[PDB]
């Protein structure tokens, strides 16, 4: 029997879930930081 | 204005300011945006039901002397 591993080298980085779970993380915020203040910046342009 | 941070012994500490400055514009962003996103602290508390004090009656005077030169 046969053991094929088609992992592309994801076994080896280091807590891989706590890595993909800071990734997501920095990724969200940084969307959403972005569209906050692209849409205080719209609110204020428009105020002013 | 000073902008202060709220104290774990509820003491308002200013630790910086707003300061806006524009020229021709329809409105202050800062209030509108102040407004949207915090809460307005309103220093009068109003009572769950007014307590009447009493109705009384007063007479506005025959003249007005009076009181113009007092």
């Amino acid at each position: 029997p046969v053991m094929a591993d088609l992992n592309g080298g994801l076994q080896f980085v280091p807590e891989l879930k706590e890595f993909t779970a800071k990734l997501r993380k920095e990724l969200v915020e940084t969307s959403e930081v972005r569209k906050a203040v692209s849409i205080e910046t719209a609110l204020e342009h428009k105020v002013v | 204005g000073p902008i202060k941070v709220e104290l774990p012994t509820k003491e308002t500490v200013e630790i910086g300011i707003v300061d806006y400055e524009a020229g021709a514009s329809h409105g202050n962003p800062v209030v509108d945006f102040l407004k949207r996103n915090g809460s307005t602290l309103e220093q009068k508390v109003n009572l769950e039901n007014p307590i009447p004090i009493a109705v009384l009656d007063s007479y506005t005077p025959s003249t007005n002397e009076p009181y113009a030169r007092v």
